[PDB]
């Protein structure tokens, strides 16, 4: 059965525009990951890094 | 973990196998995740 769309009523039949994640966690070496934030670089300095 | 490792040493005369001294360079580290048994060489 058809949806039956109209742009001329209120919420619960109006069209709603959904993507959806999915994740898994198996024993793999890492591949698909996020992000790492770089900082900036110092001298002659007893530092961290 | 698949590693391969390549060498392109042109530099012997060649009769049956040179006689000096190489080494291997890696070129990737790509993970495959199932063991290999057997393997055969691809022809043209
Ligand atoms: C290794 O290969 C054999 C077949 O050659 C297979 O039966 C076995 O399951 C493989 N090992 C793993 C950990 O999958």
């Amino acid at each position: 059965q058809s949806y039956g769309f109209r742009p001329t009523y209120g919420v619960g039949h109006q069209p709603y525009r959904v993507v959806v994640l999915s994740f898994e966690l198996l024993h793999a070496p890492a591949t698909v990951c996020g992000p790492k934030k770089s900082t900036n670089l110092v001298k002659n300095k007893c530092v961290n890094f | 973990y698949f590693k391969i490792y390549s060498k392109h040493t042109p530099v012997n005369l060649g009769r049956d196998l040179p006689q000096g001294f190489s080494a291997l360079e890696p070129l990737v580290d790509l993970p495959i995740g199932i063991n290999i048994t057997r393997f055969q060489t691809l022809l043209a």
